């Protein structure tokens, strides 16, 4: 029983903790338009609001 | 006032700032609905005009009378 409980812990410790990351299929090129965004300033914004 | 961010020097001055939700608070060419919309209760509408609209317009007549304005 208590070789049990010691090889459940020992498979889980193996296989490690992930953590799961979404993808896509119909994607296998995304630095056509990565590449853009990337590098450069063009810009992400500090946003603000207009108050007079 | 105006500050300079590179080097801090008053460069000008403004307005006084208001909050947001302040300025909203105008018109904005506000619709009206004048006395054609009211049938009934003539009386409330006199002391309505009395209170609040005459001191504004006939202000002078108030000093004269010798009385503080209304708040309200």
């Amino acid at each position: 029983e208590n070789d049990l409980k010691d090889i459940e812990a020992r498979i889980k410790e193996k296989a490690g903790v992930k953590e799961s990351d979404t993808g896509l299929a119909p994607s296998h090129l995304w630095d056509i338009m990565g590449d853009r965004q990337r590098l450069g300033e063009e810009h992400p914004l500090q946003v603000a609001r207009c108050t007079k | 006032v105006g500050v300079n961010k590179d080097s801090y020097l008053i460069l000008d001055t403004l307005p006084s700032e208001f909050d947001s939700r302040v300025k909203a608070m105008e018109v904005d060419e506000k619709p009206t609905e004048t006395y054609s919309d009211v049938g009934g209760l003539d009386k409330q509408i006199e002391e309505l005009v009395e209170a609040i609209v005459l001191p504004m317009k006939r202000a002078d007549k108030f000093k004269d009378m010798g009385i503080r304005a209304p708040k309200g």
